[PDB]
């Protein structure tokens, strides 16, 4: 979105260092732990009775990094995510049904991620960067709702 | 936390929703679908039309809730435990729709009660409904 | 906002018929009822521990038709909310220090006031197009904010 | 509500914090300010500059009132009565604005508790920060 040159060079080099898979499927198995109403779309993942089977399942797993793979992808395109996620959001509306709160849930766990991860390289302002990243795409996944 | 006034002014404000409880919860949901567009992600199965007897319906049940609701505001967790396991065990709605339902809500007794919707009035059932809220996504986690 | 050309004509017509001065008041008042934390931004306006106090102060009275004269005049650019309120989005900000989320909780208020004075005529339909109104509105004001 | 694994989860990585406490406060404040610009406006009368003496107090008194929740957490009401109060009453800090640092404090604690912040202590704390935050905000209306 709305990112100075600096903003920009920072959230691009942490995310140089971001092993898609693992976080993609840390988040997601993450979301569904914290915030388990989120659990309701994928009642055919199957066991997710506990943290243990979440974060375990590879069905979680696989979800997540192709929602990673897709947010990666975003990054390239800062300038125009509306542009770059209108078909998703068109998806995400009406076939799956996905309430865009969610996506604001997924921002957030997403954040907690890269600081568990990073630690003390994710400072203060790394994190504002990305904060203004991730409201950018759950604003764009959200934009053909209707 | 309900004052004895609150309880009064919603006791006083609902009784005089009387029989069009349903009728009132219908045009709630109504609002709701065109005011906040997501929410509709949780209907998908409902013809959402206008006059839809699917909405009229669960308009009804609604209302009802409320109903049992207000004869029982000194143990709401305690009438609302279906309500609470089902909108956080199966239904799983995100917490932050219970607000957009409460504001149309508040919006359609406006709209009705053009005598009895006084401020005092319309802070009570804010704080009514908050509590409501609060009662159904108890479970959640 | 982009608004139907059957939203502009609805929201244009119902406004047409409110009492600035009375309409403007009342928003203003019910706001500082329902959500008391409100009153912190009006100390120097008078009684407002009772809703029959804050109902009854000219002050408060004053400042709602000042918002909404303000308010009718964003109606009136539709089109450029950001451009039309940017000095009082600063003004707010950097002289006022009010948080934008009463922006929020205002436009909540006025439809129900709206309602409540104008009942069946505020149909669904018409209410949607204000919820768009108010949200741009608020969104317009919280723009300059830093 | 908080069940009882959840305690054993908050007691366990609050212990860990230990002495930095006040520090990770100062931590999570500095966070807030720079992601959620809006949340300034409580603080104009602040030197919000990095390292201000201003916002490291603020930190550690914040961090002193989480603790002592933690310490009371199956009697936080009580525990914070005095603070719910003056949050209600005095600084009149709009609710939304609790979900901001609640948020903010979890970064800070996942920055810094690598092996401890497991999905489990993760949820925990989303829930206790809930708690507390409904607990702080409680005495409003
Ligand atoms: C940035 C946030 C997200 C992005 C970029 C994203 C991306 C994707 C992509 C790329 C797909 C597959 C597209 C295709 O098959 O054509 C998808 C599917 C899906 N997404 Fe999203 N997603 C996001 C968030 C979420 C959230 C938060 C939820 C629910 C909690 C969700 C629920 C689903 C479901 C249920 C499917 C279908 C899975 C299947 O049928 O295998 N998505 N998402
Ligand atoms: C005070 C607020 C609410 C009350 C009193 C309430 C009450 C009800 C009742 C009585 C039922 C039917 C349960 C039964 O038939 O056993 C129901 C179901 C349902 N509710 Fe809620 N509800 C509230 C809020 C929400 C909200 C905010 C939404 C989502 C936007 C939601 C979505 C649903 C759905 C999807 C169902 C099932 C519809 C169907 O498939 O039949 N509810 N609720
Ligand atoms: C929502 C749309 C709003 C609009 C268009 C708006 C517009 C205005 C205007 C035009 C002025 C006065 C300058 C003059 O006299 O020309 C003003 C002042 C002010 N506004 Fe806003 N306002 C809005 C909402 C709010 C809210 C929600 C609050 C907090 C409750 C707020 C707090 C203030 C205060 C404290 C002042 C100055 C009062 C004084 O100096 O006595 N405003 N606003
Ligand atoms: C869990 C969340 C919170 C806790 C535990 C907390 C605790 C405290 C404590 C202990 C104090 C000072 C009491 C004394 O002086 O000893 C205080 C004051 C204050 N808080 Fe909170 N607070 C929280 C949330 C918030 C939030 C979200 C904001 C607004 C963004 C806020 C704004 C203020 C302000 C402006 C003061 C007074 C600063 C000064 O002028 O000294 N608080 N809080």
């Amino acid at each position: 979105v709305h990112l100075t040159p600096e903003e920009k060079s920072a959230v691009t080099a942490l995310w140089g260092k971001v092993n898609v898979d693992e976080v993609g499927g840390e988040a997601l198995g993450r979301l569904l732990v914290v915030y388990p109403w989120t659990q309701r779309f994928f009642e055919s993942f199957g066991d997710l009775s506990t943290p243990d089977a979440v974060m375990g399942n590879p069905k979680v797993k696989a979800h997540g990094k192709k929602v990673l793979g897709a947010f990666s992808d975003g990054l390239a395109h800062l300038d125009n995510l509306k542009g770059t996620f209108a078909t998703l959001s068109e998806l995400h509306c009406d076939k799956l049904h996905v309430d865009p709160e969610n996506f604001r849930l997924l921002g957030n766990v997403l954040v907690g991620v890269l600081a568990h991860h990073f630690g003390k390289e994710f400072t203060p302002p790394v994190q504002a960067a990305y904060q203004k990243v991730v409201a950018g795409v759950a604003n764009a996944l959200a934009h053909k709702y209707h | 936390v309900l004052s004895p006034a609150d309880k009064t002014n919603v006791k006083a404000a609902w009784g005089k929703v009387g029989a069009h409880a349903g009728e009132y919860g219908a045009e709630a949901l109504e609002r709701m679908f065109l005011s906040f567009p997501t929410t509709k992600t949780y209907f998908p199965h409902f013809d959402l039309s206008h006059g839809s007897a699917q909405v009229k319906g669960h308009g009804k049940k609604v209302a009802d809730a409320l109903t049992n609701a207000v004869a029982h505001v000194d143990d709401m967790p305690n009438a609302l435990s279906a309500l609470s396991d089902l909108h956080a065990h199966k239904l799983r709605v995100d917490p932050v729709n219970f607000k957009l339902l409460s504001h149309c809500l508040l919006v359609t007794l406006a709209a009705h009660l053009p005598a009895e919707f006084t401020p005092a009035v319309h802070a009570s059932l804010d704080k009514f409904l908050a509590s409501v809220s609060t009662v159904l996504t108890s479970k959640y986690r």
